[PDB]
RNA sequence: GGAUUUUUGGAGCAGGGAGGCAUCGACCUGGUAUUGCAGUACCUCCAGGAACGGUGC
């Protein structure tokens, strides 16, 4: 019916998991029919998630930039934050 | 659609297999899936003569020469 | 697909590209067909062990390609 | 140019023997004389063998059908 | 004539014949190294040949650059802290340049990946004991002055300065 | 022979005894009811050989197309 | 005779889905649509060799199921009518 | 023999691996102007020898009279001009 | 394409949904799975009853699943048998 | 109203085990050979040395 179901999270700050295990974190602006995937502002996690870890939160952070991942190597999504305004 | 590989016709190429596989030789041709006709091939070394690469298993090309 | 349109823009600047494998490969992207198969030039490639290597001209495999960095020059297809 | 079909259209008229890499197995390659093919690079190989790269052991199949899904590569050996 | 970050991003950008990625910033007249941070650590190499340049310092941190070519400079003076910025340099062509004193040399022990050395044709290069110098205090170095840094030599750069 | 062709071989083999290597390296021996276009397989009296070792006499057997290595009448 | 069709019709129920990489997600179905791409609230997700994390709302690539298990309460008969 | 952009070196000590040959020839070679390219090959034929080609020829030849001899891994290297012109210099011609 | 499910492989899975009777199926996860078939596609994607998972961990182990959707690319081997008896 | 460039799918499934073994590659010491005009898997050889590096079980 609504195919809104990635409409709805569009614009917003995505934390996206790939095949491998990694944590991709940027802007969701765009996908496709494959689910490849349009992310702003994105970085790279590979040890945690962080749920406000005591020790720390981020550990092997790396800043990409803007990226376009292919959806053969997605796995899910969940919303981390909402849009920034800007 | 065809694979945009014209440019690398009859040229000397470096091919990236699934596998951790590395063979050396000449494009001769290619079809739609990418699959590859390669003349003098090496397998890296010992030779193993013209070889049809199937496009699934090519992860990455780099030319020996300049196109 | 409109992610696709944006990687066509992206041809004639420089990019960074992840294979299936983790071979990192940075340098100018000269042709982006449509399933993905990337021609290349100058490039930079850092192995999973770390090093690099330098390549005048490579060309990758839609299929074989985990994903792409594009300059953020595009980031200003904001209609969809 | 050549293409890749047709090489293995020609393999079939020569009746060479063929050596098949497969795919993500390194350690074992199929051999064997292409008697036809089909659109999905499926093969019907005679007199075949499965050759260990390792153990340096053949092992003899007769009558092959091999999916397409495993070439990795073909080529062709004097044998 | 500034080394500016204009200046770098118009300098000619190619893949050299030892395949690294490496920026042109030869015969500019610059006269001190500054605004590095522009190149955006994205070259193997930089050749900063027939330039002003007095000393080798102000970089920022560049983790990928390993080839320096300061050739037909003024070189006189290298900075302290350049492991610090360049982690992996492995090679530095320092010819015909100003380098006077063994001393001036000593900031060149810092450099953990360092070994390929070139000195020529400098004051420094004519004064007593200056290879058995150079290769004791920077004994990462395996090539210096385009000559195999040999256990013999090493040996020899032990008893002396022991 | 003058061209033999993946799909008349397999069609040839139907009624006969075969067995079929998976990619995973097991091994399945019986008698070849029918294949399917997407070449899916069917055997009865189905045996299961593993490290070439008879494991597991299994009856009735279809086999997803995707597992299959190669097919063998035997 | 389309399966995924049954599967779309599964919305506000509640289920534990199977992935291929072993992980386990317990949540409230959104959404399936035509690719199995399933869509979830209130999700309780434990990657394998993991302690669960609770996710408001969470969206799977539909081919990354190994599989769905349903309600016990579940009309199976009344959901294969088309 | 004409002044040429590429100048041939023989009498190189042929035990320094190929890499690291061409990357000394690099730095030794850049003090005079920039080196477009460097062709050597361990071959029987072709050890112990290189190509060196430089951008502009005024380059090549002040290399040339400058290194003429220059103790290099060893061995006084023997520089003269080349025999023909370069592959890259009569693609960047013409 | 109905005739193709009746009398080609899969009329293995045409036959449990008829006849009400069981099946193994060994999976790609290394697990099997034993019940009965509610339904099936092309993909041998199935909705199955009074599931029997089995596997092992060396150490046995098995649970009881009454309702459940399995994707069909997770088939390796479906096997009929008698084992409804 | 599903037949190659998008929306009726070609994808899928498969990785832990242990606290020596196999294979390859530079490599480090001595000595030794080559003096020729090149665009490169690698590049003399002889002897010694590896508390070296990668991969698999």
């Amino acid at each position: 019916g609504k195919s809104s179901k990635m409409l709805q999270h569009i614009d917003y700050r995505m934390r996206c998991i790939l095949q491998d295990g990694r944590i991709f974190i940027g802007t969701f602006k765009a996908f496709d029919k494959h689910m490849n995937l349009i992310l702003c502002d994105c970085d790279e996690f590979r040890k945690i998630k962080p749920k406000n870890s005591k020790q720390a939160e981020r550990e092997e952070k790396r800043v990409l930039g803007l990226v376009l991942l292919r959806g053969e190597n997605l796995v899910s999504m969940t919303v981390e934050g909402p849009p920034p305004k800007d | 659609h065809p694979p945009e590989l014209k440019k690398f016709m009859d040229k000397k190429l470096s091919l990236k297999l699934n596998g951790g596989r590395h063979v050396q030789g000449i494009l001769r041709g290619f079809d739609p899936f990418m699959n590859l006709v390669i003349d003098e091939c090496v397998e890296m070394q010992n030779n193993i003569g013209m070889v049809v690469i199937r496009g699934n298993s090519i992860i990455m090309l780099e030319a020996l020469e300049r196109v | 697909g409109v992610p696709i349109k944006v990687l066509h823009e992206a041809e004639g600047h420089i990019v960074t590209c992840e294979t299936n494998t983790g071979e990192v490969y940075r340098g100018k992207l000269i042709e982006a067909e449509d399933n993905m198969n990337c021609q290349m030039s100058n490039i930079t490639v850092t192995y999973r062990d770390g090093r690099v290597a330098q390549l005048e001209q490579v060309y990758i495999r839609g299929s074989k390609i985990r994903f792409l960095i594009l300059p953020d020059m595009l980031k200003n297809m904001l209609k969809s | 140019m050549v293409q890749p079909i047709n090489l293995i259209f020609r393999y079939l008229q020569n009746r060479s023997r063929i050596q098949v890499w497969l795919y993500e197995q390194v350690n074992m390659r199929i051999e064997g004389c292409i008697i036809g093919f089909d659109e999905y690079m499926n093969l019907v190989l005679d007199d075949a063998e499965e050759i260990h790269s390792k153990t340096k052991s053949r092992k003899q199949l007769g009558r092959i059908m091999l999916k397409g899904d495993n070439i990795t590569l073909l080529q062709s050996v004097s044998n | 004539v500034k080394l500016t970050a204009e200046l770098i991003e118009q300098a000619a950008q190619y893949t050299n014949a030892v395949r690294d990625r490496e920026l042109d910033l030869r015969g500019y007249k610059i006269p001190v190294i500054e605004n590095l941070g522009a190149t955006l650590d994205q070259f193997d190499a930089i050749d900063f040949s027939d330039n002003e340049i007095r000393k080798l310092d102000g970089f920022p941190l560049l983790r990928r650059l390993k080839t320096l070519l300061v050739n037909n400079n003024r070189i006189c003076r290298i900075g302290e802290g350049l492991d610090q910025a360049l982690p992996c340099l492995t090679e530095l062509i320092l010819t015909n340049n100003s380098l006077v004193e063994l001393g001036d040399l000593d900031p060149l022990a810092s450099l953990k990946s360092l070994t390929y050395l070139s000195i020529l044709r400098n004051p420094v290069t004519n004064k007593k004991h200056y290879r058995l110098y150079v290769i004791y205090k920077v004994p990462q170095v395996r090539v210096l002055d385009f000559q195999k840094v040999k256990l013999k030599e090493r040996q020899e750069a032990e008893k002396m300065f022991k | 022979s003058l061209p033999l062709n993946p799909k008349p071989f397999l069609n040839g083999l139907t009624g006969k005894p075969v067995m079929v290597k998976l990619k995973w390296g097991m091994e399945y021996k019986g008698y070849l009811v029918s294949v399917d276009g997407y070449m899916n397989m069917q055997l009865a009296n189905t045996e299961e050989y593993i490290d070439g070792a008879l494991s597991g006499h299994l009856g009735e057997v279809l086999i997803r197309c995707n597992n299959v290595l190669y097919i063998r009448g035997v | 005779m389309k399966l995924v069709r049954f599967l779309m019709k599964l919305s506000h129920e509640t289920v534990t889905i199977e992935l291929k990489n072993g992980t386990q997600v317990h949540g409230t179905i959104t959404g399936v649509d035509v690719s199995m791409n399933t869509h979830l609230k209130a999700v309780k997700m434990t990657l394998k060799n993991r302690e669960p994390v609770q996710l408001e709302t969470l969206s799977i690539r539909g081919n990354n199921i190994r599989y769905f298990i349903l309600p016990d309460s579940l009309p199976l008969d009344t959901l294969l009518v088309d | 023999i004409r002044p040429n952009h590429t100048i041939y070196i023989n009498n190189m000590n042929d035990k320094i691996k190929k890499e690291e040959l061409k990357r000394s020839l690099y730095a030794l070679f850049s003090q005079f102007g920039h080196v477009v390219d460097i062709v050597a090959l361990k071959t029987m034929k072709m050890r112990g020898q290189a190509f060196v080609i430089f951008k502009e020829l005024g380059s090549s030849t002040n290399a040339l009279r400058q290194l003429q001899g220059f103790p290099f891994y060893g061995k006084p290297m023997r520089i003269q001009y080349a025999k023909t012109d370069s592959d890259i210099i009569s693609k960047m011609r013409g | 394409e109905e005739e193709e499910f009746n009398t080609g492989p899969l009329s293995v899975l045409t036959q449990s949904v008829k006849n009400n009777t069981q099946v193994l199926i060994n999976c790609r996860n290394n697990k099997k799975l034993l019940g009965r078939v509610k339904a099936f596609d092309r993909h041998c994607n199935m909705v199955l009853e009074n599931v029997k998972e089995m596997w092992t961990e060396p150490v046995n182990k098995d649970r009881y699943i009454s309702k459940m959707f399995l994707r069909g690319d997770s088939v390796i081997v479906v096997l009929r048998n008698p084992l409804i008896a």
